[PDB]
């Protein structure tokens, strides 16, 4: 215990650190991929 | 402690409000928007007993206080809780005295007028601040969340305001406000968990159950299958500890509640619900802009915390919506604390300098000055 | 009740629903076009609660309903909600019917076909009408006011169109048709009373708010010098009693509202102006055309009860129109009521005897039959 609420939280903090990092990069790619299907269906139209 | 006159910031909900300085990507402090006074005589030495709290202090003692909200569905009705709320919170934990530094407050675009013009005219004659500049809810949720196109459901606790914005611009024919809120959810959530054997009646009450509702409830992506299993199973069931180590549990009800988003008619609202106010702001506007409005759906405030709320909300008007058009949510982390964020945004942007209005040209005008400066 | 061996004539818009019988010279009831439902679930046993609600009925009890509206800015889309007021306005209130009447109804000249099928439809087959005629509102106009040439100013619920006569001919080209009407500037007062601290969300608010636009509001003679007074001062509010024992005062808000019509920008509209959609119905017209219109610019519906508008558009038109000729406003106070007697004049006409489609014709040709007969 002395050291695990210390321990659990550079867990959350590096786990919510890299959830960041990714879930930035989600919004990225999730705004790309949309952009990109609507480029997608942009050239499918034509 | 800054080096700077740089702005203070304070986004003043019905419910919490947020503060920090102009520059920060957060608040330094939050505080509910509440005045506390007892309704019971102490009897017992060292336990305090204040004839008001403020802020936290109003938290901190409320298993005997009254906890009034200054703010009504968005509007400041008590402007001397609001100076109790506004000196704590920028002398007590911002550590600045506002005569030394300009302030954003903040309110919808539809927000009652004297809301504007009492944030106004309060911190210039009794905070005596350097300048004024009371900005659009919108605007904010827009420069936290990275957009200039989009919906803005800012779903606060007073309000949902639901307004398109296109390039910048406000689209005002279809602003469709809904007097359907976080505390309406709050209230709910006390009533359903009475219905269970948990009564909750009170002022502290309120506020428990107001931290339940935040711990606890989602809107749930399918509400009758939802309903159908967690009526059926103990599977769907959690816990929360209540302060007085009793042990409450809520089956349907941890949706059924957050479904009065979705179902107004649950707290007695004439309202199609949340997502299709949303889409009657992305429909109502132009044939060359709801494709842009549908691709930027964008969530500020509080209740866009519940787990599931982005992903039915995007589902809701993706079923509503006409085919091709993509339905995208932007359900950021700064969700709740978006229009804080926009606000030390917007205070510090080199193109808003000259929005701010002086304590002169306010003296000179009076308090109704904020109607031609401001929006 | 009727012993009169007439025809029957309705207008039916997205607000009101006029009606009486043919060669009479007003209406002889008007109803809500409106069917009301219960936004509740009833608790105790005795409480009445209908399923449904109809016109009047609907209006009368809508403080626990939610109100339809079948026609949207012209066009009955929700026939079934129309048959229910239809039967409503004909068996119940106005003691005549269809059945063994002829029946008149009337739309505007661009209104989408469907409307005048399903209005002739629905008179021959759930009513069985023995003869039918859907007639263009701007003829009624005309007749209602003693022309045959003029401009008809038909401002309704949902739709103003703004449509030329001469000499008993339609002059298609130079029709302005307006998406601005009475419900739009009801929302929009809803809207502005917001801004002053009274919000006004669901439809029974909006009925209040109809309520205090229809006694309160102006549009103005001079809008620029009503506006700084009554922006300014006290002095140019006017009280209105709310249904909840609340008093709502409204100033300059009091003619925004109604100024809308004069500029639409204020709800987002892309549009010139009734004055300049008036004034291009004139212009757009032959120049041996065009001087016996600007003689005779023709208000029908309703709108035209704002004060200063008939002496404001004829204001507007005569400053935009050439010296020497004479520009006059007709404005009588068949005004709003006009539609309806013009349905009756047309109706009862000895000159409209053979418009009309028998339960014979329609028969054997089907709904289309009205695009061979009536216009």
């Amino acid at each position: 215990l002395k050291l695990d609420k210390e321990n659990a939280l550079d867990r959350a903090e590096q786990a919510e650190a890299d959830k960041k990092a990714a879930e930035d990069r989600s919004k990225q790619l999730e705004d790309e991929l949309v952009s990109l299907q609507k480029k997608l269906k942009g050239t499918e139209d034509e | 402690d800054e080096d700077e006159t740089t702005a203070l910031v304070c986004d003043n909900g019905s419910g919490l409000v947020k503060a920090g300085f102009a520059g920060d990507d957060a608040p330094r402090a939050v505080f509910p928007s509440i005045v506390g006074r007892p309704r019971h005589q102490g009897v017992m030495v060292g336990m305090g007993q204040k004839d008001s709290y403020v802020g936290d202090e109003a938290q901190s003692k409320r298993g005997i206080l009254t906890l009034k909200y200054p703010i009504e569905h968005g509007i400041i009705t008590n402007w001397d809780d609001m100076e109790k709320i506004w000196h704590h919170t920028f002398y007590n934990e911002l550590r600045v005295a506002p005569e030394e530094h300009p302030t954003l407050l903040t309110e919808a675009p539809l927000n009652p007028k004297a809301n504007r013009e009492k944030m106004t005219q309060i911190m210039f004659e009794t905070f005596n601040v350097p300048a004024m500049y009371v900005a659009i809810q919108a605007v904010l949720s827009l420069y936290a969340s990275g957009r200039t196109t989009g919906i803005v459901l800012d779903s606060g606790d007073g309000v949902t305001h639901n307004v398109p914005i296109y390039e910048g611009y406000a689209l005002p024919h279809a602003i469709m406000r809904l007097d359907l809120a976080g505390r309406d959810l709050t209230d709910y959530l006390m009533k359903i968990l009475t219905e269970r054997g948990y009564s909750f009646v009170t002022t502290a009450e309120r506020e428990i159950v107001r931290d339940i509702k935040e711990k606890l409830c989602y809107v749930a992506l399918d509400f009758e299958n939802e309903m159908a299993t967690a009526a059926s199973s103990s599977s769907l069931e959690k816990s929360y500890e209540l302060p007085d180590g009793q042990v409450i549990t809520i089956g349907n009800e941890r949706f059924r509640c957050p479904e009065t988003l979705f179902q107004p008619s649950f707290i007695g609202m004439e309202s199609a619900g949340i997502h299709e106010t949303t889409y009657n702001s992305i429909m109502k506007c132009d044939i060359d802009i709801r494709k842009d409005l549908y691709a930027n759906n964008v969530m500020s405030g509080g209740t866009t915390m519940y787990p599931g709320i982005a992903d039915r909300m995007q589902k809701e008007i993706t079923a509503l919506a006409p085919s091709t058009m993509k339905i995208k949510i932007i359900a950021p982390p700064e969700r709740k604390y978006s229009v804080w964020i926009g606000g030390s945004i917007l205070a510090s942007l080199s193109t808003f300098q000259q929005m701010w209005i002086t304590k002169q040209e306010y003296d000179e005008a009076g308090p109704s000055i904020v109607h031609r400066k401001c929006f």
